[PDB]
RNA sequence: GAGAACAGAAAUCUCCAGUAGAACAAAAGGAAAAGCCCCCUUGAUUUUGAUUUUCAGUGUGAAUACAAACCAUGAAAGU
RNA sequence: GGUUGCGGCCAUAUCUACCAGAAAGCACCGUUUCCCGUCCGAUCAACUGUAGUUAAGCUGGUAGAGCCUGACGAGUAGUGUAGGGGCAUACGCGAAACUCAGGUGCUGCAAUCU
């Protein structure tokens, strides 16, 4: 066990000495400030002294007339996020708080001696988080109370590793992907395949992708997307299991695939080229797009979050009828779309060669912005549920954050020893939870970007993780044969 | 060599902690020509180096293709 | 290398850092970046020497985990 | 009034003890698995005195207990050969008593010799409703002075049932 | 309410035992024992010290940690935590330092020999006709292999060695005692 | 055999002394009010409290060896022995030991005027945490008298010496003041001792760093008289006040690399 | 004569067997050197036909509770039935983690630190430590009910003896009654006697094995929504039990008649 | 003490108590254990912050001093 | 005021022989599918609150042994302190036994009681 290098007689000394107070009750300096928000609105000139900040922020409340809570930053080479006063005019910024805050994980739990084999995925459940499903080698897959950590029912019927599992942004629905040549679809409480599966795919399926809530009309249910290496994209109707059209514009296997909120399906293939597949469009390509020199291993999209929750906001409330929550849904797919005013759903490729490429879709086929900053493939890339802000996890041990928008690099994570694989972002975007190779598991604070806090206990090989949309609690799994579970 | 708890067992882990409080020192340090080193401390300094150098460099062409095709 | 521990047959060779393949050795195993319980992860094991050095131009050696 | 006071049997004790250890020691196991169906257990001498050759941990006795509803019908065979009566004496401060005879193989037994002679020797509790209060772990408390059996009770409970008698008047 | 606290001659403060002392004047007149409002004076200036002390102890540096429950030994990552600096005060000791050490003659050869101490390299021995290491001492050494074994070809001679290394102990033990007079 | 030999390597000098222990012995007059005060004394002095099987008659004056015998035979440095004669009223005796012999002696006697803790408004008190102190007045430290009494308070309560506390842990503090300041010469005035329980009353007016400090007294209530009074010579202070012993140009540099300075 | 004088009797609560002092010495004699960090003691005891679960920090003044529940509590989430077996410690066990939960205002002196997930300690009592008792399945409960006490599953319902694993669908089914409903069947199934004079409750509320996991998850899902702690009505105030009491209780008679009895003599 | 086939003054079997003549190695003012019973079990483990000594003065090659991990054990505090 | 969980000094709290205890609560009890340990489902582990209770536990009251407290001894015994002289006075700390009188438990938080 290495030691730090104690300090020596001059920190004692220094230490033994009193120093400075913190009271600052008097002579409070004033200095010109001005207000401006962070995305757009540009401002309510004041010149107050070294007040307390939830003066400051109380101050704004006013001027808008909404009483709502706004974060507050400022020069945004300062890079500054009365301690913050005294560091010196100094041009205030504002935006949502987002109040509902998830209490960081840091408590570990006992495993569950369920399914015997290596992880595969998992997802928590839109509805709540009290439940949820795990994918691993074993051919059958289950699901979990969170609240009592104990297995449900057994999806028997699968006979082949399940890839891909998650539930429906309804939770009607729950489909796991097989991993010869079919994906079967299970209700919570079903116990049993719900009809028979779906087939007639070449080859075994690699993501899937169920279609937003906000875009979903009243009764009819869902349709789910599904790509495979065989490189087509086939949408089944979760009613009628039958396929409406199929889409082989991929040369290669499709990596993955997701559908906007627009109604066009982005995906990425092993061909280096991605095509934006629309559903409105009959199943036909609008626009292709080919910069990335390596071929395309991730796609996210700002607005891909809000599609997951379908309308199951962090409080659980379930709506009443099938009107009103396509209503909610699209409320808060504006909210977050429209970010900056306009609906511009940004999205992000993952390149492996140590690249990934800001795109929007909805304009131009030129490149925002050339994310390049990683030494080893970038595993995973997800947008943050704000938008704000863009993450990647990659082999090179490290994680990388980047700007929302304009594509800046931010900052980047260290802790991870060995390979990073895919992460999963926090209901309020405070914390990001991240997995890799290594047997530990780690989370970082977004608004300081160090270490918070250590999660070891899994045996080996944590391939995946996921956030409760209420942030509750934070499921992980690996090649342990062990499901283990994360609450603060 | 007779088998006992000996190696096979750790004996070198270091503090996750105390990576943090190295990889500050080490991009912090500075040094002039009248300060002279004496004993260089033995630390991983692997994990402590490779500092935010983004240069990504070229991408590995020959693994989309292969020199034959 | 980091060092060496124990090296059998008149262990003065030990003293002396001598291969003398069948020896224990110390090695910065920080790349691998393998980790023990407690999140403490580890940097360093010890590996007996596999291959004979005085008769070859490379060191071989096998981690001891 | 008697509304809980009633003498109920505790359990009843077997025992076997020998001039020596080990054919004779194994043969009391088996006497005491065919008799009360109870795994056997070694009772060890406390200290050598060397008048008798036992020496220290002689494994001379097998203590074993026989609880439960086969102690009616084990008492009832038992005291059935013995006259169907006991002594006055060998009953306890307490009112416990006990017994012993000869051929333990006359009461039904067979009389196969690979057990050969051996007799026994019968130890007997008695107790009213409420003793778990002295064997229970969390709030271990006394017992009632009245609550205690006496000789003269448990000799008039054991007259009342099995027609047994003084034996000495 | 207010915090505000502010005293003529400066405190003094020892933060390395949860301490502080207060060189003011003290008020004779309402400090009698007799006198009511001494209890309410005596609070006041309590709660001025204290606010003082809490003060200056809150501005030392704090710990974070980034590692979990762990074993029983660790510290949660949650708990934030004040780095006391080293203590101040110089209290009385309770025992006297036992710098003193064992004068044995072993220590005089070897200062005045070159024989190097001796690493402790390990009990794991090595034996013949055994196949196995047979550690020379801590769990049936070769120390008693010649009473074990059953041919002592060369009076009973099994019992000699034992008195032998009973004789050798002895003359440690004696040894032992002689070295204790140093 | 190795539970033996565990107390005596306690027993031995050790470089890194831990919590020193106090003995409380009730002398040949424990009143029930000496035996109160001894009890409140114990509630600030565990889970390190012995006291003694019933009562005794030693005299530390008048005699010192049983003191010094009881220590070696409990392993104990601080000793209390509370015994009150007709001029004495009240009084109560502590004694501080070094090497298992006698350090100092200092009478201290109560006042009738005394509140026990539960006279006091009932309050949380977990025991074995440190309190704070606060000490008023020139004279704790500008005099004999004052300092050995105030270091006999601070060996007695300030607990383990660990470089790390945490913020909960402030649970209590002990106002040590005295009765007014004195004229050079004139009778010591009784040492004040007082208990206040700590309050965070929000930060409301000190914005956020700094909470309203509020103090609430629980007790126990006491005015120390001064007494007889003994202290030890100069070659036994200096024997109190050795360390452990535990580099021109040489300084470890962060990291640990070993640096200097050439000049 | 002698032994009664030159002797001591054992503390108060040691005579009885209500509290063991050797766990208060370990839980009270930490160092601790280390910090100067609080503590919680967690104190379960079951009782006949009850169950009680309390959270006390150590205090000389007497260990003021900060909270506290009870058994006969439940029957405020509709749950009467077997108030002492498995599944109801489980649900004791959750309902009081979820109202020091509630209470302490985590979720629907400590100045500028972050939120403190709370600490407990497990208490032995005096129940012998054996793997499925119903001591660990309050402790679990607790845990689950947002508690991190130091725990393993070792002595968890269904843990395997030969080796170190733990089956995890035995213990859903004693959270919900797993024994409970199974023996509800066999005795169904069985002898009608035991099944009529024992769980004479359950034929009059006709509830099977089902019913029994159904009405445990809807008492479950209450107390997370409402663990409000509403206490009785609370009626014939303290003034009047005083006095209605001392009519049967034997005071203490008074010194003079006893002086005039001996007088008498 | 009442007693318990041989068995009695020392073999066995049950009710009360040694303020604890058990062993708490023990010398001493003196425990739901420190005495007995069932399970595990290394330990002469690792780096190096005060002391020495070479023989390629060798970042310690090492015991002593101590630091912080590792382990046993338990449901946990804990040692 | 009763009972229960945690408790504060740990005999005013205990021991000996008797009597009372409704409501509410401990305790007693009835049972062995399973986790679980013993030769024994008696302790222990689990289920029922139903069958069977104040017979026991526990809390109280009566008359015996001790315990504890205040004052009487009492500034009394002892002790070195200074020279009339080869012990008394002068002069600080300061007992115990004995005598007189008193009682044989109180105490906070939470839950539940007529």
């Amino acid at each position: 066990s290495t030691l730090i290098p104690p300090p020596s007689k001059k920190q004692k000394k220094e230490a033994q000495l009193p120093r400075e107070v913190a009271i600052i009750p008097k002579d409070l300096p004033n200095v010109s400030i001005k207000f401006q928000a962070l995305d757009t609105g540009d401002n309510a000139l004041r010149v107050p002294g070294a007040i307390s900040e939830k003066q400051l922020e109380e101050l704004l409340n006013q001027l808008n007339g909404t009483s709502v809570p706004y974060t507050f930053s400022c020069t945004i080479k300062a890079s500054d996020p009365y301690s913050s006063l005294i560091k010196p005019q100094i041009t205030l910024l504002y935006t949502p708080r987002a109040v509902f805050k998830v209490k960081p994980v840091t408590r570990s739990s006992s495993a569950i001696a369920g399914h015997g084999s290596t992880i595969l995925c998992s997802a928590f459940a839109p509805h709540t988080s009290s439940r949820m499903v795990t994918g691993a080698g074993d051919n059958t897959a289950r699901i979990w109370d969170c609240d009592t950590q104990t297995p449900m029912h057994t999806l028997k019927g699968h006979y082949n590793w399940v890839l891909c599992v998650s539930w429906s942004p309804d939770g009607e629905v729950i489909a796991t992907g097989s991993m010869d040549n079919t994906i079967r679809l299970w209700d919570p409480k079903s116990g049993q395949c719900l009809g028979d599966a779906l087939r007639g795919h070449s080859k075994w399926i690699t993501s899937l992708s169920w279609e937003p809530i906000h875009l979903v009309k009243p009764g009819s249910k869902p349709r789910l997307a599904s790509s495979s290496k065989d490189g087509t994209i086939k949408i089944w109707d979760t009613v009628s299991r039958v396929c409406q059209y199929t889409m082989s514009g991929h040369t290669n296997s499709v990596s993955c695939v997701k559908w906007g909120g627009q109604g066009l399906l982005y995906s990425g293939s092993h061909d280096r080229t991605v095509r934006v597949w629309d559903i409105n469009s009959q199943g036909r390509c609008i626009n292709i797009l080919k910069s990335h020199a390596h071929w395309v291993n991730h796609l996210s999209l700002s607005t891909d979050y809000a599609l997951r929750i379908g309308a199951f906001d962090h409080t659980g409330k379930k709506p009443s009828t099938p009107e009103e929550a396509q209503k909610k849904a699209l409320e808060n797919y504006e909210k977050i779309c429209k970010k900056n005013g306009n609906s511009e759903e940004m999205m992000v490729t993952a390149s492996d060669d140590y690249t990934m490429f800001l795109w929007n879709p909805l304009k131009s086929t030129k490149p925002i912005a050339r994310m390049t900053g990683h030494q080893k493939l970038v595993n995973h890339v997800a947008f943050s549920p704000d938008g704000r802000y863009i993450v990647s996890a990659s082999f090179d041990n490290s994680i990388k954050l980047w700007d929302g928008r304009d594509g800046k690099f931010i900052s980047t994570f260290r802790g991870h020893v060995a390979s990073v694989y895919q992460v999963a972002w926090s209901s309020d975007c405070r914390l990001l939870v991240s997995c890799s190779k290594d047997t530990t598991l780690k989370v970082w604070d977004v608004r300081t970007r160090k270490l918070s806090v250590d999660l070891p206990g899994h045996k080996d090989e944590v391939y995946t993780v996921d956030w409760s949309v209420d942030g509750k609690r934070v499921c992980s799994g690996g090649k342990d044969k062990m499901v283990r579970l994360w609450t603060h | 060599v007779q088998p006992d708890r000996r190696w096979f067992g750790n004996t070198r882990v270091i503090s996750q902690d105390a990576l943090q409080h190295f990889r500050s020192a080490l991009g912090e340090t500075q040094k002039d020509t009248y300060q002279v080193l004496l004993r260089r401390n033995k630390l991983p300094m692997s994990l402590l180096e490779e500092k935010d150098a983004d240069e990504s460099p070229k991408a590995r062409i020959l693994d989309t293709e292969s020199y034959a095709d | 290398i980091l060092a060496v521990k124990k090296n059998p047959q008149s262990p003065m060779y030990t003293q002396l850092g001598v291969l003398t393949k069948g020896t224990i050795i110390e090695v910065n195993v920080s790349e691998l970046g393998m980790v023990t319980a407690g999140g403490k992860v580890v940097w360093g094991k010890y590996a007996q020497v596999t291959n004979e050095p005085d008769r070859d131009g490379c060191v071989n050696a096998v981690l001891l985990v | 009034q008697n509304p809980m006071r009633d003498l109920k049997i505790e359990k009843l004790v077997l025992n076997i003890s020998v001039g020596e250890s080990g054919d004779r020691l194994t043969r009391a196991s088996k006497v005491l698995e065919q008799l009360s169906g109870q795994t056997p257990v070694q009772s060890k001498a406390r200290y050598t005195v060397r008048t008798f050759g036992i020496r220290r941990n002689e494994k001379i006795a097998v203590h074993v207990t026989v609880r439960g509803p086969k102690a009616e019908e084990i008492l009832e065979r038992g005291l059935k050969v013995k006259e169907y009566q006991l002594r006055d004496r060998n009953f306890s401060a307490t009112g416990n008593f006990g017994f012993g005879i000869d051929e333990h193989i006359d009461l039904g037994i067979k009389y196969d010799p690979s057990i050969g002679i051996f007799g026994m020797d019968f130890y007997v509790v008695m107790n009213r409703p409420g003793a778990r209060v002295t064997r229970r772990k969390r709030c271990k408390g006394t017992v009632g002075n009245s609550h205690k059996t006496t000789k003269e009770d448990t000799v008039s409970w054991f007259k009342q049932k099995y027609d047994a008698d003084v034996l000495d008047k | 309410l207010p915090v505000t606290v502010e005293k003529p001659i400066p405190v003094v403060y020892d933060l390395g035992n949860l301490a502080a002392f207060d060189s003011n004047v003290l008020d004779k007149n309402d400090l009698d024992s007799s006198n009511a409002r001494r209890e309410e004076k005596i609070k006041s200036l309590t709660r001025d010290n204290v606010q003082l002390l809490i003060n200056q102890l809150l501005s030392l540096p704090m710990k974070t940690t980034t590692e979990s429950v762990g074993g029983t030994g660790g510290q949660s990552s949650v708990m934030t935590l004040l780095q006391l600096p080293d203590p101040t005060t110089d209290l009385p000791r309770e025992k006297p330092l036992p710098k003193a050490k064992a004068m044995t003659k072993w220590e005089k050869f070897a200062a005045k020999k070159g024989i190097k101490p001796k690493e402790r390299a390990g009990k794991m021995i090595y034996d013949e006709a055994s196949g196995e290491w047979v550690p020379k001492w801590g769990y049936k050494g070769a120390n008693k292999k010649l009473d074990d074994q059953w041919l002592v070809e060369v009076i009973d001679p099994r019992t000699l060695n034992r008195a032998e290394r009973k004789r050798l102990v002895k003359k440690n033990e004696k040894q032992q005692r002689r070295n204790m007079k140093n | 055999n190795a539970r033996a030999k565990r107390a005596l390597v306690k027993r031995e000098a050790k470089l890194v002394e831990n919590v020193k222990q106090a003995l409380f012995i009730p002398g040949q007059s424990c009143n029930k009010n000496l035996h109160d005060i001894m009890v409140d004394l114990s509630a600030l002095k565990k889970p390190d409290m012995k006291r003694f099987n019933r009562k005794n008659d030693i005299h530390p004056f008048e005699d010192m060896s049983p003191l010094e015998f009881f220590s070696e035979k409990n392993d104990c440095s601080l000793m209390v022995l509370m015994t009150s004669s007709k001029k004495r009223k009240n009084n109560m005796t502590f004694i501080r030991t070094f090497g298992y012999k006698i350090y100092d002696m200092i009478e201290l006697m109560v006042a009738d005027n005394f509140k026990l803790l539960s006279d006091f408004k009932k309050l949380t008190f977990t025991v074995g945490l440190k309190p704070m102190f606060t000490f008023q007045g020139a004279a704790f430290d500008t005099h004999p008298v004052y300092k050995q009494i105030k270091s006999l308070f601070l060996d007695f309560f300030r607990g383990e010496s660990t470089d790390l506390q945490d913020v909960a842990g402030l649970q209590h503090v002990i106002s040590m003041t005295i009765q007014g300041d004195f004229q050079d010469g004139e009778p010591l005035p009784n040492v004040l001792f007082r208990v206040y329980k700590l309050k965070s009353y929000k930060s409301d007016q000190g914005g956020k760093r700094l909470p309203r400090i509020e103090l609430v007294e629980i007790g126990p209530r006491l005015d120390f008289k001064i007494g007889r009074i003994h202290t030890p010579s100069p070659d036994m202070v200096t024997e109190a006040h050795k360390k452990p012993k535990q580099k021109k140009n040489v300084e470890l540099d962060i990291m640990g690399d070993k640096l200097g300075r050439i000049h | 004569s002698a032994y009664s004088s030159r002797f001591q009797t054992p503390f108060r609560r040691r005579r009885e067997g209500k509290t063991d002092y050797y766990q208060r010495k370990r839980l009270v004699t930490q160092h601790k050197a280390k910090y100067n960090t609080p503590k919680y003691r967690l104190v379960v005891r079951f009782t006949n036909k009850d169950i009680i679960c309390q959270i006390i920090s150590s205090t000389i003044t007497g260990d003021v509770v900060l909270a506290a529940a009870y058994s006969h509590e439940l029957p405020r989430y509709g749950i009467t039935h077997g108030l002492t077996n498995w599944a109801a410690a489980y649900a004791t066990g959750l309902l009081i983690a979820r109202r020091t939960l509630q209470k302490l205002g985590l979720d629907e002196e400590a100045v500028e630190d972050g939120p403190r997930p709370f600490k407990v300690f497990l208490d032995i009592g005096l129940q012998r430590t054996t793997t499925g008792a119903r001591v660990f399945g309050a402790l679990k409960g607790a845990s689950d009910g947002g508690l991190y006490v130091p725990h393993s599953e070792n002595r968890f319902p269904g843990w395997d003896f030969e080796t170190e694993e733990i089956d995890p669908e035995l213990l859903r089914s004693y959270i919900f009654g797993g024994h409970v409903s199974q023996y509800m069947e066999e005795l169904a199934d069985d002898d009608e006697e035991r099944f009529s004079e024992l769980f004479k409750g359950y034929l009059a509320d006709d509830i099977d094995a089902d019913s029994l996991e159904d009405i445990y998850t809807s008492a479950h899902e209450a107390i997370r929504a409402d663990p409000a702690f509403k206490p009785t009505e609370k009626k014939f105030t303290k003034e009047q039990y005083a006095a209605e009491s001392k009519k049967y209780r034997q005071t203490k008679l008074s010194k003079e008649e006893r002086a005039a009895r001996v007088a008498a003599k």
